[PDB]
């Protein structure tokens, strides 16, 4: 009963940035400590095994530090591509590994407006009586974006979800994905479809008009 | 003419795990009793025989096996049980009349920056026999390729050291440990408790 | 090049059984701890289950009783068989090799969904702007994919060869306990309608594959 605890659960740096990351062993676990990054949707890739040495074919800008209790892993000047969650990982613990809960590296970048687009729902998909209204925020940056679907100039809520694509590996931007979700019945009640994107004090809605198109 | 436990239990070096250590005890009075009432051992646990009822026993022969593990191995010094220790290092058959004796021995055998001297065996292909020593250091292949005497990729040393340092976790501290195996041959008795 | 490939990851109703397999080339199974690795959605790492080269397994608390891990030396395949499978359970499941307590090398994983809801395959809707009469020099396409159980789909474009300002997002949990989800990409305008535009969705839990070529918004 060793907790592995990682500090911080997260932070958010820019490209060439130092980034230290620590992890901690309740009890003395001598070098037996091994960090792994994991991309979204990957298995983990093991970086550094015996708390120190940089597994064949990771690159150098990666390295780790420490015995006893407290480790650090260093990324000495972080790249876009960087972006995961690093999991330090106890290596003598019978009968199994002991992993920490991992910290999620971001990248920082500069302001980017996103291209915003709207779509109406296919004619296929009001056969059924179900229509999905999509707004695509495309290659933006921060993360952070408030999206408010109007109808008829009345703001929804309750009836739309959102998804995000990982950040660029190059760019380091965001995708975003809102639909709207309305009956076959409620969507012919309204004309004015709008999908409203704002980012500080500036907003840009996309609309089209369910009559017109 | 009392037996001379304390040559095993107050050897200054003790036996990496892989290399274990047998004395043999013969032609003497074994007050086990006074290792039974010791303070000094955070294990003592018998098997084939009463830990109370030991000062009564005769026996041809004693062996006193000796070496250093990690405490949460300790367990593994026990009839029936698997792991690293008792599959590739030290292994007691099912049918086992003896004594295991350990202690935490965290100030003599660990050391700032870790002690290197301590090994147990990682790799083996296949289970010890009970009470069988392997001290082989050939290297050991993880994959279809050979090795050549030559460490690298799948190729490893078939040691691995435990790193001891003061600061691990008990679990993770060095513990000396004795087995006593007591051996009963058809000829007369050599070692009996004082109590007999 | 060491390569483990997992396979047998699917839907299950909780109580029910499930065994994966891991194949593994460039080391030799036998001789190799191996273990099992797990992550549920959206959380950790969790090792599970390990097996020494003498043929020793051990198990995590949390699976003791109801998983066995095993292996076959002539297949050179690491298994695991799952039995008693709850929610608790769903995750992508890991085989990795192991030398002195780290997993250097991993398989792809296998996504594990311990549920009573039945498979639903997806349905393909064309995502197109409302009028191209106003369509910017660039223009958005894509597809929407609604309503599927289990996870995952895939989407590609053009049998894979568009592959650049391809867009595909995350699924999201519907309140209904259905997955949705779109898969975009940008195009010159001038493109349009001289171009086809076809979105490849597969969904291999229902044994399904829809090609839909995206129109103009009729
Ligand atoms: C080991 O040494 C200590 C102190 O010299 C002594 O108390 C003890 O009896 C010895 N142990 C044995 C088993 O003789």
């Amino acid at each position: 009963d060793i907790q592995m605890t990682q500090s911080p659960s997260s932070v958010s740096a820019s490209v060439g940035d130092r980034v230290t990351i620590t992890c901690r062993a309740s009890q003395g676990i001598s070098s037996w400590l091994a960090w792994y990054q994991q991309k979204p949707g990957k298995a983990p890739k093991l970086l550094i095994y015996a708390a120190s040495s940089l597994q064949s074919g990771v690159p150098s800008r990666f390295s780790g530090s420490g015995s006893g209790t407290d480790f650090t892993l260093t990324i000495s000047s972080l790249q876009p591509e960087d972006f995961a969650t690093y999991y330090c990982q106890q290596a003598n613990s019978f009968p199994g590994g002991t992993f920490g809960p991992g910290t999620k590296v971001d990248i920082k970048r500069t302001v980017a407006a996103p291209s915003v687009f709207i779509f109406p729902p296919s004619d296929e998909q009001l056969k059924s009586g179900t229509a999905s209204v999509v707004c695509l925020l495309n290659n933006f940056y921060p993360r952070e974006a408030k999206v408010q679907w109007k109808v008829d100039n009345a703001l929804q809520s309750g009836n739309s979800q959102e998804s995000v694509t990982e950040q660029d590996s190059k760019d380091s931007t965001y995708s975003l994905s809102s639909t709207l979700t309305l009956s076959k019945a409620d969507y012919e009640k309204h004309k004015v479809y709008a999908c409203e994107v704002t980012q500080g004090t500036t907003s840009v809605t996309k609309s089209f008009n369910r009559g017109e198109c | 003419n009392l037996c001379p436990f304390g040559e095993v239990f107050n050897a200054t070096r003790f036996a990496s795990v892989y290399a274990w250590n047998r004395k043999r005890i013969s032609n003497c009075v074994a007050d086990y009793s006074v290792l039974y009432n010791s303070a000094s051992f955070s294990t003592f646990k018998c098997y084939g025989v009463s830990p109370t009822k030991l000062n009564d026993l005769c026996f041809t022969n004693v062996y006193a096996d000796s070496f250093v593990i990690r405490g949460d191995e300790v367990r593994q010094i026990a009839p029936g049980q698997t792991g690293k220790i008792a599959d590739y290092n030290y292994k007691l058959p099912d049918d086992f009349t003896g004594c295991v004796i350990a202690w935490n021995s965290n100030n003599l055998d660990s050391k700032v920056g870790g002690n290197y001297n301590y090994l147990y065996r990682l790799f083996r292909k296949s289970n010890l026999k009970p009470f069988e020593r392997d001290i082989s250091t050939e290297i050991y292949q993880a994959g279809s390729t050979p090795c050549n005497g030559v460490e690298g990729f799948n190729c490893y040393f078939p040691l691995q050291s435990y790193g001891f340092q003061p600061t691990n976790g008990v679990g993770y501290q060095p513990y000396r440990v004795v087995v006593l195996s007591f051996e009963l041959l058809h000829a007369p008795a050599t070692v009996c408790g004082p109590h007999h | 090049e060491v390569q483990l490939v997992e396979s047998g990851g699917g839907l299950i109703q909780p109580g029910g059984s499930l065994r994966l397999s891991c194949a593994a080339s460039g080391f030799t199974v036998s001789s190799n701890y191996m273990s099992w690795v797990r992550q549920a959605p959206g959380k950790g790492l969790e090792w599970v289950s390990v097996i020494y080269p003498g043929g020793s397994t051990f198990y995590a608390d949390s699976v003791k009783g109801r998983f066995t891990i095993s292996r076959d030396n002539s297949k050179n395949t690491l298994y695991l068989q799952m039995n008693s499978l709850r929610a608790e359970d769903t995750a992508v499941y890991y085989c990795a090799r192991e030398v002195a307590g780290t997993y250097d090398y991993w398989g792809q994983g296998t996504l594990v969904t311990v549920s009573s809801a039945s498979t639903k395959g997806p349905s393909v809707f064309p995502l197109a702007p409302c009028s191209r009469s106003t369509s910017e020099s660039t223009a958005a396409l894509g597809c929407l994919v609604k309503d599927y159980f289990p996870e995952p789909v895939t989407v590609s474009w053009n049998s894979g060869a568009l592959t650049s300002g391809v867009h595909t997002f995350p699924a999201v949990l519907q309140s209904s306990g259905l997955y949705s989800l779109s898969s975009v990409v940008t195009v010159p305008s001038s493109s349009l309608g001289t171009k086809t535009y076809t979105c490849n969705v597969d969904h291999k839990p229902s044994n399904t594959k829809v090609d839909k070529r995206v129109h103009h918004h009729h």
